[PDB]
């Protein structure tokens, strides 16, 4: 039935917890109806959206409202949530209802009369009625009853209210704050709301994210509120926690221009990273002499290296598995060797043992990534074994990506002489660990580890991520080479030199940067911050104000 | 256009990365 | 001095805050962050307190 | 997966109850609360669904007991600095001690 558009004003307040506070004012953040909105009025069943949650008001009786439906696209398909008010009760179901909501005969039957439900066994509530009438005209004259419904998570809450008013086809004034009345653990998702008017009108209106200062009286009732984002004055009054404001300047927030677009520029690069003579290269190296592969100017899809079967580990170090694939690199190394497995461990940056002693240590800081896996095919051979491990060192704590291969002697301290026996000499050994087939640490986890060097220097390697075009005289969000910030872009004139890639200011900041494709210098200006404070006459006075940038 | 003195012309003439930092 | 210390990087594994939220995750940027956090809000109460 | 409300508790472990203690101080567990100081009959009329108060800033305040619903206040144990008032003692051995 047709529309109607109205405001609130004094609505849409509820106690927000189970807490009891008195003779303060307290600001929380939550889900409120903002005092001043568009409500809309529905003549009296239409179906409406269900957004964070809805505002409900009625001057009418409960033998024409019998009810709400709350829930997804109603079907048999998924669960929807009848709530259904009854001569002496209200009566709460979830399930998968067709209908279900009829529980009064007429003609309406096309959409009605209709019982078809599933598996219900979810939070039958039953309890005294929500709507309660009043003796007739000896009241106040009619009777808006207001209630709010949330979801927010787990959970379906029911706050509201009575108290009489002043007959009027309209809002009313003054203020009321709604309880709690009901409150179900219901994991329940609702997207659209409908009335069960089973055919005066009602008010409609949606609760956003907002931050309210609550005052509350002696007996700890909710007897006014301000809403922070109403007005500067408002503002002020949450700023300062006070519902009064003395004569002055204050300040209260901070201005701040928005980028809206944003631009994401990568140098000119089609070729691909050579990851397949790194990863199926067939012919890996002992850890005793791992091989160091440099891989530039070209684009490394890491993805495919990660979202991959057969890989048993991927440990990134300073850097996310997820967030790499969008990232520039300088001088990537990949070295390729092979352990004995159980050795994994020892190739982790920190690390001690054999390997991160002797064979191959990483540094304290390494940002990169160690990844391996099993392939016990090709090199635990029955019969085979070549993998040499380095043991004796004479020093220790090589150094990180450091390679010692001299095989001398490990004097012992036995003897200052050349010789074999009492002088460990032959710093790798030959009994590799290989046990084909059978044991434990039988050479499995061929290992890559990807060493990602990150300089401010012009990249050489970069993600999959697509380009875009140029914005400027915006704010902006903008990633140039990696070198992600916001600002506006303009022309610098200035007088870089061929070799130079981007500015800084004597704050040492970026400056200007050069554009990876068309080489010119762009400056970067931070967008305005301000500064927002508020000329107050006196709440005493007026409640006029004058806004200061 | 200042309406100094000589004095305090003389004064006036002899003294001598916005990271969330203003100046009123 | 106090816009100096913005470069410090306190224990981080950079000073901007930029090159640790698109590098790490998201319960790893927080402990970075949280050492940036720490140190220039503790260069911020010395300037203020001189 | 367990969360923690101001909430009433809807499962608790199984831990034996003892009878009220009021005008002590005392060591008190209210629903999983803990805390130390005086419990006194209160004056504070808290809604049907309201459990645990507050003051201008913070400390629970008082408490709605679990099984006979009553309210009642909470008050920190009494504290405060000692102070020995003494003469030199080259004069006297003698203090007196201020609470
Ligand atoms: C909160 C809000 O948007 N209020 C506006 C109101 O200021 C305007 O006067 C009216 C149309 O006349 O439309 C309402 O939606
Ligand atoms: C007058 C009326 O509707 N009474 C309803 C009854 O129809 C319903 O079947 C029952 C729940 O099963 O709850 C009662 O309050
Ligand atoms: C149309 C319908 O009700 N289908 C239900 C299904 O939703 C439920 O999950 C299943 C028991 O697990 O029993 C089926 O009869
Ligand atoms: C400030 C205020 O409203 N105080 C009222 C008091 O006048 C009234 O007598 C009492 C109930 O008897 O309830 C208090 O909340
Ligand atoms: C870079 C490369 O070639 N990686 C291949 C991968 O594509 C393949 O799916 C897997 C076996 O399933 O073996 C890896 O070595
Ligand atoms: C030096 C340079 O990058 N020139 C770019 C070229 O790489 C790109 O392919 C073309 C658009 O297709 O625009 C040119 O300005
Ligand atoms: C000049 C003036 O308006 N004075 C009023 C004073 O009469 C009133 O009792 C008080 C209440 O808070 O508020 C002041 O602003
Ligand atoms: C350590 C010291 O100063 N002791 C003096 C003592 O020499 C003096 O004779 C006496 C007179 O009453 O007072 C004491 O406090
Ligand atoms: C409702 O929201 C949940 C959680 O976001 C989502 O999984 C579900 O698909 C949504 N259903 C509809 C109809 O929007």
């Amino acid at each position: 039935l047709p529309p109607a558009y109205t405001n609130s004003f004094t609505r849409g307040v509820y106690y927000p917890d189970k807490v009891f506070r008195s003779s303060v004012l307290h600001s929380t953040q939550d889900l409120f109806l903002p005092f001043f909105s568009n409500v809309t009025w529905f003549h009296a069943n239409p179906v409406l959206p269900f957004n964070d949650g809805v505002y409900f008001a009625s001057t009418e009786k409960s033998n024409i409202i019998r009810g709400w439906i709350f829930g997804t696209t109603l079907d048999s398909k998924t669960q929807s949530l009848l709530i259904v008010n009854n001569a002496t009760n209200v009566v709460i179901k979830v399930c998968e209802f067709q209908f279900y909501h009829k529980n009064n005969k007429s003609w309406m039957e096309s959409e009605f009369r209709v019982y078809s439900s599933a598996n219900n066994c979810t939070f039958e509530y039953v309890s005294q009625p929500f709507l309660m009438d009043l003796e007739g005209k000896q009241g106040n004259f009619k009777n808006l009853r207001e209630f709010v419904f949330k979801n927010i998570d787990g959970y379906f809450k029911i706050y509201s209210k009575h108290t009489p008013i002043n007959l009027v086809r309209d809002l009313p004034q003054g203020f009321s704050a709604l309880e709690p009345l009901v409150d179900l653990p219901i994991g329940i998702n609702i997207t659209r709301f409908q009335t069960l008017l089973a055919l005066s009108g009602y008010y409609v209106g949606y609760l956003q994210p907002r931050t309210f200062l609550l005052k509350y009286n002696e007996n700890g009732t909710i007897t006014d509120a301000v809403d922070c984002a109403l007005d500067p004055l408002s503002e002020t009054k949450c700023t300062l926690k006070s519902f009064t404001v003395e004569k002055g300047i204050y300040q209260t927030s901070n201005f701040r221009v928005q980028p809206t677009e944003s631009i994401v520029r990568f140098p000119n690069i089609t070729n691909l990273c050579p990851f397949g003579e790194v990863f199926n290269a067939t012919r890996f190296a002992s850890v005793y002499a791992w091989n160091r592969k440099r891989i530039s100017n070209c684009v490394a899809d890491y993805s495919v290296l990660y979202n991959s079967a057969s890989f048993s580990t991927f440990k990134c170090y300073g850097v996310s598995p997820t967030k790499l694939n969008d990232l520039c690199f300088t001088n990537v190394y990949a070295d390729s060797f092979v352990i004995r497995g159980d050795e994994v461990r020892q190739i982790a940056p920190g690390q001690t043992g054999k390997i991160a002693d002797y064979n191959y240590k990483l540094p304290d800081d390494f940002t990169g990534c160690v990844i391996a896996w099993n392939s016990n095919n090709l090199d635990s051979k029955v019969g085979g074994n070549y993998n040499y491990l380095y043991r004796l060192f004479r020093k220790s704590n090589l150094k990180p990506f450091e390679r010692d291969i001299s095989t001398e002697i490990y004097q012992a301290g036995s003897t200052p002489c050349n010789g074999v026996k009492g002088f460990n000499c032959y710093f790798p050994l030959q009994p590799y660990g290989f046990q084909p087939t059978n044991g434990v640490g039988y050479q499995p986890y061929r290992v890559v580890v990807l060493s990602f060097e990150l300089l401010h220097a012009p990249a050489t390697v970069c993600g999959p991520k697509k380009s875009t075009n140029l914005v400027k005289n915006k704010c902006v969000n903008f990633n140039f080479n990696g070198l992600t910030g916001t600002g506006v872009l303009t022309e610098s004139n200035k007088k870089f030199l061929p070799f130079q890639q981007f500015g800084r200011d004597i704050a040492d900041t970026t400056d200007a940067v050069r554009d990876p494709q068309t080489l010119e210098i762009l400056d970067i200006t931070p967008c305005s911050f301000g500064g927002v404070s508020v000329i107050t006459p006196g709440t005493n006075t007026s409640n006029q104000v004058a806004v200061l940038y | 256009p200042s309406k100094r003195s000589f004095i305090e012309d003389l004064l006036f003439n002899k003294v001598t990365k916005f990271n969330g930092l203003t100046v009123l | 001095t106090l816009v100096k210390q913005l470069s410090s990087n306190f224990g981080a594994i950079s000073s901007v805050l930029n090159d640790i939220l698109s590098r790490l995750d998201k319960p790893e940027a927080e402990v970075q962050i949280d050492r940036l956090i720490t140190g220039r809000l503790q260069s911020l109460q010395t300037y203020v307190t001189q």
